[PDB]
């Protein structure tokens, strides 16, 4: 039953609130799970699963839910599952990577359906100022998915993790591309980049992060 | 059989009836569809008198006529229990070599399962029995050196104990078990370990080493610092190794003077997790 319910949460996460493929990520805060389609809200759901299974956010391999378990095989089964929950959900590793090796790479574009709550990654072949606008729009879409696409704790974790990289990479990009951006006084590029800056500031704020500012 | 089960001096009656049966021919035709040959009945009585009487004769005929997985269920249950309530399991293993786990002929009870399954099972049990000498006693009584399934379950309980490790002390019972399993590997799966056994034993080495230091490498973005160090963390940190030694220097103020040791530590952690080093040894 331990395995059963934890696997249950596992497939709830991987097939419900989240679907993460190698070029897209959709989140939904609400899921109708099971043959009776009972309603579940992502927020308090993973709130309580975290409190229960991840005291102080870390894997509690000495806890009751693991320490009391007896059958060795199943024990490590459920161990690996809770580890995978931690990584993919308590840490969101796959998407973090996806982001980092996606953000500010030429040839990689990212769309965001806020209505679909889907950050889609894709290949691009635009050049120069066009691919600059493209990657700025893509990063801005990533920030859109941060703000309007994530939960408070989700956004918080993901900011905590990449906002340093966000800051430095977006900064250095703007710097290296200072020529084309300040080429014009009023441009959808400058408008958009000021949007991204304000949005990143609001990200620091809403996320309430201190490890990076 | 059900009637003469509940009698007195039962062992003597079993010896008597078995002495009677010993004169019986190879085959025997019996009354109707439920048919048991004299060799089948003989193996049944042999398992009764020598190995166990837990299952009824009808239960025995069932298991013979049951499904393979069901037979393995029954065998697993049976041995699992007998091991708990025998005085010296070795006796029971000999009994298994004698009636059920004999190769000199096929088993007429567990006609649905091979020796290998049964051995695998009693092995896992033995492990749950934390019984080790028997493991290797077995493996070379039946010559499973570098055998797949035994190696696998070894690795399995290995990673199990490893994932049970809260600290890194040699004197730890869990790590004692792990050391003994690795000894099993060393003695018997030499052809089935490549260098990996090396990685495991340097793993234990580095674990004992760090067990003489203080480490709080636990990236808790809610700020949890009340954390001891579990070995498997390194697997997690597989891609951020020097962060480990960094926290070490962060938390062990004199280890900075100890370039060669720390160096060997990185090297061992690398080699343990098969961390590629494409001449970047200079880098790291």
């Amino acid at each position: 039953l331990h395995l059963e319910l934890v696997s249950t949460l596992y497939k709830i996460l991987t097939n419900g609130f989240w679907k993460i493929t190698e070029n897209s990520i959709q989140f939904t805060p609400t899921v109708e799970w099971g043959k009776d389609k009972v309603h579940i809200e992502y927020d308090t759901f993973m709130d309580f699963v975290a409190q229960q299974y991840f005291p102080k956010g870390s894997l509690d391999n000495q806890a009751w839910f693991i320490l009391d378990m007896t059958s060795a095989d199943s024990q490590e089964q459920v161990r690996a599952k809770l580890n995978t929950i931690m990584k993919e959900y308590m840490n969101l590793s796959r998407i973090v990577s996806m982001i980092k090796n996606s953000i500010f790479i030429s040839g990689k574009e990212i769309s965001y359906e806020n209505e679909k709550n889907i950050l889609v990654f894709s290949k691009s072949s635009s050049h120069g100022q066009h691919c600059v606008s493209t990657v700025l729009t893509s990063f801005e879409a990533v920030c859109d998915f941060m703000l309007d696409g994530l939960a408070f704790r989700d956004r918080k974790t993901l900011s905590y993790e990449l906002g340093p990289l966000f800051n430095t990479e977006f900064t250095k990009f703007v710097k290296n591309n200072a020529s084309i951006i300040l080429e014009s006084l009023d441009s959808p590029l400058k408008n958009l980049v000021s949007v991204i800056n304000n949005k990143l500031t609001r990200l620091v704020a809403k996320s309430e992060v201190t490890n990076w500012t | 059989s059900e009637n003469l089960f509940n009698l007195s001096s039962l062992t003597h009656k079993l010896d008597e009836l078995w002495s009677i049966l010993s004169g019986f021919p190879d085959e025997i035709t019996i009354e109707e569809q439920k048919t048991i040959t004299a060799l089948e009945m003989k193996q049944f009585m042999e398992f009764f008198i020598k190995c166990s009487t837990k299952f009824s004769f009808k239960e025995i005929f069932a298991i013979t006529q049951e499904e393979e997985s069901a037979q393995l269920a029954h065998f697993s249950s049976l041995c699992h229990e007998e091991f708990n309530k025998a005085n010296e399991i070795s006796s029971f293993l000999q009994a298994m070599y004698e009636t059920v786990l004999d190769i000199s002929k096929d088993d007429k009870i567990f006609t649905r399962i091979s020796m290998d399954e049964k051995l695998y099972s009693i092995l896992e049990i033995l492990l749950q029995m934390n019984e080790f000498a028997y493991i290797e006693a077995i493996i070379e009584r039946f010559d499973y050196s570098n055998n797949t399934q035994i190696y696998e379950l070894l690795v399995k309980f290995f990673w199990h104990f490893f994932n049970n490790a809260s600290n890194g002390l040699r004197k730890e019972p869990e790590m004692k078990k792990a050391s003994q399993t690795l000894q099993i590997i060393q003695k018997h799966m030499s052809q089935r370990a490549g260098t990996n056994l090396t990685k495991l034993e340097v793993l234990l080495e580095i674990s004992d080493k760090l067990s003489h230091y203080s480490i709080n490498l636990n990236k808790s973005h809610n700020g949890a610092r009340d954390t001891a160090f579990k070995p498997s963390n390194i697997l997690e940190y597989r891609d951020c190794p020097l962060d480990i030694i960094s926290n070490l220097l962060e938390l062990n103020p004199r280890l900075y003077k100890d370039l060669p040791t720390t160096k060997s530590l990185l090297f061992g952690i690398y080699d343990s997790l098969s961390i590629n080093r494409e001449g970047q040894t200079g880098k790291v």
